[PDB]
């Protein structure tokens, strides 16, 4: 009765989930929704068990009583003696990325430029940059700051969706799932790369994984890191190798959430699913890799090395951290 | 300040 129902956001995640479902012998099966918020509702109704969320979505889910269960953990250096499953998580760097050739764009000259955001309510793509901008401007009018944006999940007719491209048919403009061409870390970095926007709010790892041949994908295969700079909060611009001194925040890793009443079962099932399909899994690369989707970050980030146990059975507030939680609260006072 | 958005 530890069949776990995974919630897949949009059709491409649904398709990966189906392949996992098949390979797991139906130990995992799939519910699908059009948006992460709808997936959280399925979970609240007990029609789905679990999904992996960005931190801004953990805030939504945790306000509704869902709880973190295991965290994404990626490649490390300190704690290298520890198994991935037991290693604490280190968070990721939220950065603002621009074209090196867009000279004299700084953090301080962002007003009226064109932005690319991973999705509204996400950590690096939205709560951190807009939280900081609202704070620095003294103004809740975050929808008037950038001239045009792609911020998937905003009103499709608003300027915050103007740059979004929708799917290969032009349908679904600005839907917050991977059907939207500019959705997600990779979508928003693509919106910069193709110069639809002036600035992408993604994380440090995005830049590296879609540059210098790390991605074979047609829009990314020719990008060189040297053509990009980070915007530091002090007004300077740095190379993308300096993200440790040039970021907007350290974000809590993406984590699996579930209803509390199902958390222990979801954990057990996932720990065994990743022994089969995770990074050195018995059946990956052979049959299925849970943490691969050709750079589209479907269900989990493709840079995930394992899902790791959480120290201290944290509540969603403890997992997010008090400072991040309050930053999210404060920003939400605007809208 | 507090309560589920659904
Ligand atoms: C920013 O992100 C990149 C990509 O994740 C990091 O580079 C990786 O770091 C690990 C070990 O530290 C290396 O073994 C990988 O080979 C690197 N990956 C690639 C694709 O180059 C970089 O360390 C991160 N920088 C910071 C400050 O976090
Ligand atoms: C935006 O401004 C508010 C106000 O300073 C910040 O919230 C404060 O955060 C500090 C540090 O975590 C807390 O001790 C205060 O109690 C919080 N203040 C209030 C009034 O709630 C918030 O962190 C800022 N946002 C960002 C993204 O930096
Ligand atoms: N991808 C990440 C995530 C975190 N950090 C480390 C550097 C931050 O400065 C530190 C904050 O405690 O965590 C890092 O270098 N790279
Ligand atoms: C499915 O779960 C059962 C019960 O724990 C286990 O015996 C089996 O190995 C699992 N198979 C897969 C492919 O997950
Ligand atoms: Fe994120
Ligand atoms: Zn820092
Ligand atoms: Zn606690």
């Amino acid at each position: 009765y530890t069949r776990v129902v995974w919630c897949a956001v949009g059709p491409e995640e649904q398709k990966k989930c189906q392949q996992w479902s098949q390979q797991s012998g139906q130990n995992v099966t799939c519910a699908t929704a059009s948006t992460t918020d709808d997936c959280i509702v399925l979970v609240l109704k007990g029609e789905a068990d679990a999904l992996n969320l960005d931190g801004g979505y953990i805030y939504t889910a945790g306000k509704c009583g869902l709880v973190p269960v295991l965290a994404e953990n990626r490649k490390s250096s300190k704690h290298s003696s520890l198994d991935c499953v037991l290693r604490p998580t280190e968070g990721y760097l939220a950065v603002a990325v621009v074209k090196k050739a867009n000279e004299g764009l700084t953090w301080n000259s962002l007003k009226d430029k064109k932005s690319c955001h991973t999705a509204v309510d996400r950590t690096a793509g939205w709560n951190i940059p807009m939280g900081l901008i609202v704070n620095q401007t003294g103004s809740c009018a975050f929808d008037e700051f950038f001239s045009q944006s792609c911020a998937p999940g905003a009103d499709p007719k608003s300027r915050l969706c103007a740059l979004c491209a929708g799917d290969d048919q032009g349908l679904d403009k600005c839907v917050p799932n991977s059907k939207e061409k500019y959705y997600g870390y990779t979508g928003a970095f693509r919106c910069l790369a193709e110069d639809v926007g002036d600035v992408a709010f993604v994380k440090n790892d995005t830049v590296w994984e879609n540059t210098n041949g790390e991605s074979t994908a047609d829009w990314a295969k020719n990008l060189k890191r040297e053509d990009f700079r980070l915007l530091c909060l002090d007004g300077t611009r740095k190379p993308v190798t300096e993200a440790q001194s040039c970021h907007l925040a350290v974000a809590p890793n993406h984590a699996v959430v579930s209803r509390s009443d199902r958390a222990a079962h979801v954990e057990q099932v996932l720990l065994h699913q990743q022994a089969l399909f995770g990074k050195n899994g018995k059946n990956c690369p052979d049959k299925f890799c849970l943490f691969k989707s050709e750079t589209k970050n479907l269900l989990f980030n493709d840079n995930t090395e394992c899902l790791a146990k959480l120290g201290g059975r944290p509540t969603y507030e403890e997992y997010l951290g008090t400072e991040y939680v309050t930053a999210i609260a404060n920003l939400k006072k605007c809208s | 300040l507090e309560a589920c958005a659904f």
